[PDB]
């Protein structure tokens, strides 16, 4: 009966907010307590980057072996810069990369329950 | 990345000490033209097509003992040393090529059971498209999920690393194509379109779970969908094997397996869905007990979907703080010089103000008691006024000295130290 | 109040979860007073 | 489109294309750094220059282009009127 | 029934470009207040004090800042004064070229 | 030795130390010597009580 | 089992010291075998790569020990979950390799066989 | 109808962000009960700090505001509806964050001795954080937010001030 | 006073001991050794405060 | 007083080798025109080496 | 997989060198020192170092 | 008596939730006042509403704020007749002697 303003400027229904915040809640008690969720935990990922990265490395070295030729190892985040000074600035961007392991992986939260 | 330009800048400014000194580093002319150089070249070499002649792959070569390290190496007893070098992996081949083949044949569908457990994004939007839009919508959405992993574990499998490497390098454009996929796809079912299929919205379901499949989506009950019938820690990991075209028989062989037990998994929902009823799901909660309605019974189930998805959707929020996600890919290393650089020798105060608020330890000092601020009350830390008097730090890094652990964290010893908040004060609001 | 913040009726749900943590591991590993003392000994006088 | 140039992003982001179109108009260098800048600053010519090199070679190039524009065009224009009594901060 | 893919990529695109340039906006915002907050706040205390000529004198100050700014950057003649106030500060390389000295 | 030709690194391995050098990796060495220290009436009296 | 409160709180205490760690482990070639947060940990107990006689590190200890004689490192590892888990996988996937692998070669010498794969499951 | 119903431009997305930055500056106090927990936002512990200098220079500057807006801007017609609804949605959320202080000002000593109080800080802050984030995903896009128990109300309210002694 | 109207002299005020390697010491609990350790910065000092950490530095 | 604690860190607003030259330090610059009279506006301080 | 210090490891085959298997036979060898260090006997048999010590125990 | 202070201040406290409990319900027009509830809750609170209402007008006609200035001149009544010392934190005196108490 009321206005609500015009029809052409959309309009966001409450089930949305509502579901929003349930999942909000839901998400920092399910990150809270691990081994409650039905005896299981949530999990952002599959499988660590890195792992995909080494077992790919792997697999195509295994095969460049075989065929016959020098096998090559791909770098995640870039090769290196031809530089003259130092050996950090020359692989700058691997280092860059492997220097975010543990935030990377690792929750910022504490992964056991204190206080209960 | 900006910093790395910065750094080029830096040394370049220093290079013209020489020749031409400059007045400062942040001289006008000398930043506008750098930035136009730099936005210049970065646009050259973005429509130039020149960066298909980066370098990703190095060679590896092992030393021999004299360029090694030569104080390890021990002689034992007089015959033996401690330079290991055994010939990669050596296997007696079986009896016949075949007999393994087969055997890898079936374990590859053995495997593909792991695959279709519905414990992810992508079997929940599989599931729901199946209760609501029928059988052809849940079948493209299952084989689109199919094809998406596929793909991946066959690039995974054979060594593919030009498409592997590059898509896992970018960190943060993957997350951010999930989530605005995630976004659409909840708004789209949260307007709740009806309507007769057609060939383009078949495909629309097709391509929203492939391109899913290709992100990393929040997973329940782990440790089940990553078991494998083998003495691997996973699906992914390959066999040994004695030359090329066995390589190829054995690893085609797997694939060959997890792809036909894939599809006749799918092939069996998509009868399956069909065989009792189409939506079982209301007989089976009649059975059990009362049932409201039937628009009601669909309204609650749109709204647990939706609670679901988005909960899929936000799940990834807490886990990664601000340093991993915004800084990062700006160029910046954990723990940067660049945070706690000083704005000058004679002022304390860091240089980069909207990056002031990592790595504080709890002993700083409180920028909100600087004279006539008057900001918030903040009686938690009334007797510590004087310092950041609470303890967020993560991972290994930590520090305490006259602030323990056990009065930041700890007991009654942090619920005595705040013991202001509960203290009660005499107002009148309108006498 | 100290002591009082520690009472056993405010520490319910940390008893709970206490108990459920606890009980995860093997039933073997429990130890009374007297065994680890004893176990004690025996690893400074194996040292010795 | 005036449809397009009635929205101001639009309008920010051309004016935001011009500026570094005629930035680069007016300061990119050519043939200047063999000429001058390679030679002053190393001794060497730009092709035995390391990648790190050659930009600062540019770079000089650049900035001398741009100090000599800002100073024969703009500057002249604006100090052949003289000293207007130079105002200054009073308190 | 179903509009073309292409139409509802630019749509996404033109509403994701919508929200950022307005978070972009109110973050500059956000960022000035932050950056600026000690000179408004001395300011203040200034009023707050009983010398109300000291702040109106310190705005235009600020105010005669800027128009000094102006005829010395984008014009070109020079301020009296300026000779002297060159010589009040020096870079770390040339305090290492004079006056320290070599024993360190 | 990733070129045929080898390179030798200039910068990376500071051998040497001055007053700026010193004042910008002040916390971030594993040793102080007396040569700078010397002119800081605390630090000599520690190193000569 | 009846704990009392000394022994509830004292376990609060020690899971409040130990809720941020980052644990190491170490192989067969004494090697320290990568950053370990508390679900790697959990991920490599059940695909039967460590058991409770891998040598562990953490922050609150000065050696390396084995990983039941670490406090709480079995409690935090063993929900019911990683139990079922990595009883499936003793039970179906490593015995039977196993003993293939026994029956294959007869360098695994009959009278000498260890029996670490039977006791997995705790 | 007289009444403009076109779509909000930026500047007034601007003033309904700052607008909106009300009620967290009214329960920016209880921020660390939180933070403790998933220090991923512990960044929302210094964003405020200009805010509250400013929102508090006056100890009447609220309802300074609240009348200048209720009469100034809501009541008139000419502006657009969605920027009049976004700042009455401003002004009852601080409204919401004044009860939250107010059933927080008569707690029980019982409940105040206990940690059941840090839990129940934590939420004054959380749920209130989560209302000006969704708020803000919808102002800086010209849409409607509808919140229950709230919007309804905010619609009612519009219409009333509009006709206001006329 | 006690906090206020009193200072520690400079001569006098409490430090932590040194124990060297802690070899030769007399035991307060014979069973336990370590626990005379406690009033040093020792590296098997009971209960430091800030929990040992696995220092792998690289210097300029 | 809170404790240094001396752990290296990596590179920022400058490649690893080298530290910030142009930084801005406040002490006077002597011209070597002799002025008879002329306040330097900031004294010296500790005068002899 | 054979490096692996669990039941995943015996299920595959040392690459069969001498001076490895030595090798992993010192480790082994310095793993169990560590391990006995910390497991005990409920009930020792006759003629092992245990056994004295707990007769010593109940001498004392 | 203590008893009787005590029961005094929870009385007015009660009458104090109500008071707001009104001002809440005064937002939503569509509740009915014949439910059990809210008729018990109107009974209660109509005759110390229904003397404002008298006593001041609304401001233009339009707009009603007589429940929101009943609570709060009863809550500073109730503010009025608080204990002498609350304890919590009060009756400890703060730390030493202090400028404060
Ligand atoms: C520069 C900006 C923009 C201009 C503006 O803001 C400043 O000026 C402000 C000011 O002008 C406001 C007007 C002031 C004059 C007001 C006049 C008022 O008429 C009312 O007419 C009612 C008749 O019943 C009232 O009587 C009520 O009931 C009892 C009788 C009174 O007693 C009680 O008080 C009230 C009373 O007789 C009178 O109050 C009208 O209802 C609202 C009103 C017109 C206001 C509308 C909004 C404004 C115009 C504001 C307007 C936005
Ligand atoms: C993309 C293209 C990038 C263009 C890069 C040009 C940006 C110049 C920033 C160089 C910073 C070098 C430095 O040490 O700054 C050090 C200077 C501080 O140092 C002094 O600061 C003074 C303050 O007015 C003046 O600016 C002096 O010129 C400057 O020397 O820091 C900054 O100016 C902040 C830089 C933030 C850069 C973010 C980008
Ligand atoms: C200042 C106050 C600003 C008000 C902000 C109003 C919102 C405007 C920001 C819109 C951008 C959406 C932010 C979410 C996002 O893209 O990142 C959330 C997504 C995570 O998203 C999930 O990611 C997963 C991978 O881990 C998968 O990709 C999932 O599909 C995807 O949903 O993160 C990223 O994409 C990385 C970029 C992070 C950018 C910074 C995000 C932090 C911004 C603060 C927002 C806080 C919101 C609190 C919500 C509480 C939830 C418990
Ligand atoms: C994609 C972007 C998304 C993020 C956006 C944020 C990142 C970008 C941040 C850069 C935005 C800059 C915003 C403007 C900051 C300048 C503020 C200012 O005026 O200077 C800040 C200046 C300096 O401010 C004060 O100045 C004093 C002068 O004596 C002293 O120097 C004080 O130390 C100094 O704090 O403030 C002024 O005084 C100007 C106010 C005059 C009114
Ligand atoms: C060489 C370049 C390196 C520069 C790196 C720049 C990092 C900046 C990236 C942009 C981050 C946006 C934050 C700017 C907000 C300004 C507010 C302010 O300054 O507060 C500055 C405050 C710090 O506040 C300071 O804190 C100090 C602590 O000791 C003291 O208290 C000081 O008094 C107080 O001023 O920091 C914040 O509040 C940060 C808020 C971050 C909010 C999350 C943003 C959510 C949206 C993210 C989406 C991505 C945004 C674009 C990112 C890419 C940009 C290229
Ligand atoms: C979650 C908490 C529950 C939701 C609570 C939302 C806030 C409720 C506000 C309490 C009433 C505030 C007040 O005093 O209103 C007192 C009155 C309530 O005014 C009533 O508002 C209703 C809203 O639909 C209708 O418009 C009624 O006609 C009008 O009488 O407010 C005013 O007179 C103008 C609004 C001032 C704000
Ligand atoms: C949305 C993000 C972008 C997604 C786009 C998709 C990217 C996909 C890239 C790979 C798709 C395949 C391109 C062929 C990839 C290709 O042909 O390989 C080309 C590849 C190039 O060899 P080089 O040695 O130059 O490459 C080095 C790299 O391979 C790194 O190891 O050669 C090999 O790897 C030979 C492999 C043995 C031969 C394999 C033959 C068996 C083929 C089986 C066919 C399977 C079809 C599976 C489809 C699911
Ligand atoms: C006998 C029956 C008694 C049972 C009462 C059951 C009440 C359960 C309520 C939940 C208790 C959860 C238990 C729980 O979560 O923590 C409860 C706990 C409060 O302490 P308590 O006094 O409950 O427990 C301490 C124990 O030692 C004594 O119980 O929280 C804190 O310590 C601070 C947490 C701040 C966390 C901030 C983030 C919160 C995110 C989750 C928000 C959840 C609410 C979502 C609403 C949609
Ligand atoms: C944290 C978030 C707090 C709020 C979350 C609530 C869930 C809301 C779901 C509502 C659903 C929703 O938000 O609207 C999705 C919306 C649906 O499309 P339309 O509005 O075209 O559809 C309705 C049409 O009929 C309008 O006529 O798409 C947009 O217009 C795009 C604007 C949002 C785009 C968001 C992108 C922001 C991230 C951009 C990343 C940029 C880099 C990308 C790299 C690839
Ligand atoms: C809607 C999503 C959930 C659907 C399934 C419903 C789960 C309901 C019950 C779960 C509580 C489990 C913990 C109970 C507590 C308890 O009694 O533990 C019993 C059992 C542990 O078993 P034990 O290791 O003691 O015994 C295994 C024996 O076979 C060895 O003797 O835990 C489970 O069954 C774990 C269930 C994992 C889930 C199994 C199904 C996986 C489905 C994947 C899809
Ligand atoms: C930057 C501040 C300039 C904002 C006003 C200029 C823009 C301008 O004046 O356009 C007029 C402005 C919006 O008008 P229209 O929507 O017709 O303008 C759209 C075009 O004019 C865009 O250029 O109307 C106002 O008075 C709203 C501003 C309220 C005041 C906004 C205050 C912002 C917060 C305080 C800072
Ligand atoms: C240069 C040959 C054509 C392109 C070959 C496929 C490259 C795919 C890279 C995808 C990276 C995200
Ligand atoms: C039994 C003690 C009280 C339990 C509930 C207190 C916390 C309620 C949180 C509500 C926040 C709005």
């Amino acid at each position: 009966n009321v206005y609500k303003g015009p029809a052409s400027i959309p309009h966001a229904s409450a089930e949305v907010f509502g579901a929003f915040f349930l999942a909000t809640n839901t998400a920092l008690l399910a990150h809270m307590f691990p081994g409650k969720l039905f005896g299981s935990e949530l999990h952002v990922r599959k499988w660590d980057p890195d792992y995909l990265a080494s077992c790919c490395n792997e697999q195509g070295m295994r095969r460049e072996a075989l065929s016959g030729k020098k096998p090559n190892l791909w770098l995640l985040g870039g090769g290196p810069r031809l530089v003259n000074d130092s050996w950090e600035r020359m692989w700058w961007n691997n280092l860059h990369w492997k220097r975010w392991k543990v935030p990377r992986t690792g929750p910022a939260f504490p992964q056991d329950m204190y206080w209960q | 990345s900006l910093v790395t330009s910065v750094k080029d800048y830096v040394e370049i400014t220093h290079k013209l000490i020489e020749i031409e000194p400059l007045k400062n580093y942040t001289e006008f002319g000398a930043v506008f033209t750098y930035f136009i150089f730099s936005i210049g070249e970065f646009f050259k070499n973005f429509f130039s097509f020149s960066f298909l002649n980066n370098i990703w792959s190095i060679p590896i070569i092992i030393p021999d003992i004299a360029s090694a390290m030569i104080s390890e190496v021990s002689v034992l007893d007089g015959y033996f040393h401690n330079a290991f070098t055994f010939l990669e992996t050596s296997v007696n081949t079986t009896t016949n090529p075949s007999l393994v083949i087969f055997e890898k044949f079936v374990i590859g569908i053995i495997n593909s059971l792991f695959l279709i457990l519905p414990t992810s994004t992508s079997h929940l939007i599989t599931l729901r498209r199946f209760v609501m839009q029928g059988l052809e919508a849940g079948y493209m959405a299952g084989l689109g999920t199919l094809a998406g992993n596929f793909l991946w574990l066959a690039s995974i499998i054979l060594g593919w690393r030009f498409f592997v490497i590059p898509w896992l390098s970018l960190d943060i454009f993957r997350y951010l194509l999930g989530f605005v996929l995630l976004v659409k796809y909840i708004w789209d079912s949260s307007k709740e379109r009806r309507m007769a299929l057609e060939d383009l919205s078949k495909w629309k379901i097709f391509l929203l779970n492939f391109l899913l499949a290709l992100t990393e989506q929040s997973c329940i009950y782990p440790f089940i969908s990553n078991l494998s019938f083998g003495p691997d820690a996973s699906i992914l990991e390959g066999f040994p094997v004695d030359n090329y075209p066995q390589f190829l028989l054995i690893h085609g062989a797997y694939l060959l397996g997890i792809l036909f037990g894939s599809f006749s998994l799918l092939q069996f929902t998509c009868w399956f869905w069909e065989n009792p009823a189409f939506s079982i799901y209301l007989w089976i909660t009649t059975k059990s007990s009362l049932k409201i309605s039937t628009s009601s019974y669909y309204k609650i189930l749109n709204f647990t979907f939706l609670y679901a998805t988005m909960l899929c959707a936000i799940a990834s929020i807490p886990y990664y703080g601000l340093d991993y996600t915004i800084t990062n890919p700006i160029g910046l290393v954990p723990q940067d010089r660049i945070l706690n650089q000083k704005k000058s020798q004679s002022d304390p105060d860091k240089l980069i103000t909207e990056t002031a608020f990592l790595n504080l330890n709890p002993t700083d000092k409180n920028s909100r008691i600087r004279d006539g601020v008057h900001a918030r009350r903040e009686r938690w830390k009334q007797r510590l006024i004087k310092y950041q008097a609470f303890d967020a730090s993560t991972y290994d890094q930590g520090v305490y000295d006259f602030l323990t652990i056990e009065d930041l964290n700890y007991g009654f010893d942090r619920f005595w130290l705040r013991r202001k908040m509960r203290n009660h004060q005499i107002r009148f609001r309108l006498f | 109040l100290q002591h009082w913040y520690y009472t056993p009726f405010n520490r319910l749900l940390m008893k709970f979860d206490v108990d459920a943590f606890i009980n995860r591991q093997p039933k073997s590993h429990f130890l009374t007073k007297n065994e680890e003392r004893a176990l004690h000994i025996r690893r400074f006088l194996l040292s010795e | 489109l005036s449809g397009l140039l009635g929205d101001i992003g639009v309008k920010c982001t051309l004016a935001f294309a011009g500026t570094v179109a005629a930035g680069a108009a007016i300061v990119v260098p050519s043939g200047k750094q063999v000429e001058a800048a390679s030679l002053d600053i190393y001794g060497r010519p730009p092709s035995q220059l390391l990648p790190n090199e050659r930009r600062a070679a540019e770079f000089a190039a650049g900035h001398r282009r741009w100090k000599g524009f800002v100073d024969n065009s703009i500057y002249s224009w604006t100090r052949t009127l003289p000293g207007h009594d130079n105002p200054i901060v009073n308190p | 029934g179903e509009e073309p893919i292409q139409d509802e990529l630019l749509k996404l695109l033109r509403g994701g470009w919508v929200l950022l340039s307005n978070l972009a906006l109110f973050l500059v915002f956000s960022s000035f207040l932050h950056r600026s907050l000690n000179w408004f706040v001395q300011t203040e205390l200034l009023v707050a004090v009983g010398a109300p000529q000291q702040a109106g004198e310190r705005v235009v100050g600020k105010f005669f800042e800027a128009i000094e700014w102006v005829e010395r950057n984008i014009l070109g003649w020079k301020l009296p004064g300026d000779e002297e106030a060159e010589d009040a500060t020096s870079k770390v390389y040339e305090v290492l070229q004079n006056y320290t000295p070599a024993e360190a | 030795n990733n070129n045929p030709q080898e390179i030798n690194f200039t910068n990376p391995p500071i051998q040497g130390l001055n007053e700026g050098s010193f004042l910008y990796w002040q916390t971030e060495m594993p040793f102080n010597s007396y040569n700078i220290d010397q002119f800081i009436t605390t630090n000599q009296s520690f190193y000569a009580p | 089992i009846v704990l009392s409160p000394y022994q509830y709180e004292m376990i609060n205490y020690q899971r409040m010291l130990m809720r941020k760690n980052i644990w190491y482990y170490r192989d067969r070639m004494n090697v320290p075998r990568g950053p370990c947060p508390l679900h790697v940990v959990k991920e490599a107990w059940v695909s039967g790569i460590v058991d409770e006689n891998t040598l562990f590190w953490g922050h609150g200890l000065y050696d390396w020990l084995p990983a039941k004689n670490i406090k709480l490192l079995l409690p935090m590892v063993r929900t019911p979950e990683v139990r079922f888990a990595t009883w499936i996988k003793r039970t179906f996937s490593l015995k039977p390799s196993l003993n293939r692998i026994r029956e294959q070669r007869k360098e695994h010498r009959d009278p000498q066989e260890a029996s670490l794969q039977v006791e997995l499951m705790r | 109808f007289g009444r403009n119903e076109g779509p909000m431009t930026w500047p007034w997305k601007l003033m309904c962000a700052i607008l909106y930055m009300l009620p967290w500056v009214d329960v920016t106090e209880k921020t660390v009960y939180f933070v403790e927990r998933f220090p991923a936002f512990v960044w929302t512990e210094y964003f405020s700090e200009p805010f509250e200098h400013w929102y508090n220079i006056h100890e009447y500057a609220p309802l300074f505001i609240f009348f200048a807006t209720y009469l100034g801007i809501v009541r008139n017609k000419k502006i657009p509806h969605v920027a009049r609804y976004h700042v009455m949605m401003g002004v009852m959320l601080d409204i919401v964050a004044m009860i939250l202080i107010v059933t927080e000002e008569n707690l029980p000593t019982g409940v105040l001795w206990t940690p059941w109080s840090d839990l129940f800080y934590a939420l004054m802050f959380w749920f209130i954080f989560l209302l000006v984030i969704y708020c803000l995903f919808f102002c800086f896009l010209g849409w409607y937010c509808e919140i229950p128990l709230i919007s309804e109300g905010v619609y009612l309210q519009i219409e009333q001030a509009e006709q206001l002694g006329q | 006073d006690e906090f206020e109207s009193d200072e520690d002299n400079t001569e006098s005020e409490w430090a932590p001991e040194y124990v060297g390697a802690g070899l030769g010491l007399v035991a307060e609990d014979p069973l336990n050794p370590q626990y005379s350790l406690r009033h040093s910065n020792h590296p098997l000092a009971p209960f430091p405060g800030e929990p040992l950490k696995w220092a792998s530095y690289v210097y300029p | 007083k809170p404790l240094q604690r001396y752990i290296p860190q990596n590179g920022g607003f400058t490649w690893p080798g080298d530290y910030l030259r142009l930084e801005i330090v406040e002490m006077p610059k002597l011209k070597s025109i002799n002025i008879k009279k002329t306040s330097l506006k900031q004294k010296i301080n500790v005068q002899p080496v | 997989k054979f490096m692996a210090p669990g039941p995943l490891g015996l299920c595959h085959a040392v690459p069969d060198d001498p001076s490895l298997r030595q090798e992993m036979a010192k480790v082994a060898h310095n793993y169990a020192a560590i391990y006995r260090m910390y497991n005990f006997d409920w009930d020792p048999e006759p003629g092992t170092v245990q056994y004295k010590i707990d007769q010593r125990i109940r001498r004392a | 008596a203590r008893t009787f202070e005590r029961a005094a201040f929870g009385f007015a406290k009660m009458y104090l939730f109500c008071l707001f409990m009104r001002v809440l319900l005064s937002w939503f027009p569509s509740i009915d006042w014949n439910s059990q509830p809210w008729a018990f809750l109107r009974l209660i609170t109509e005759p110390y509403l229904q003397i404002y209402r008298g006593i001041l007008p609304p401001l233009f006609g339009q707009l009603d704020f007589t429940p929101l200035f009943g609570f709060l001149i009863l809550q500073d009544v109730v503010e009025l007749m608080s204990p002498v010392y609350t304890l919590g934190h009060a009756k400890d005196t703060s730390m030493f002697w202090t400028t404060t108490d």
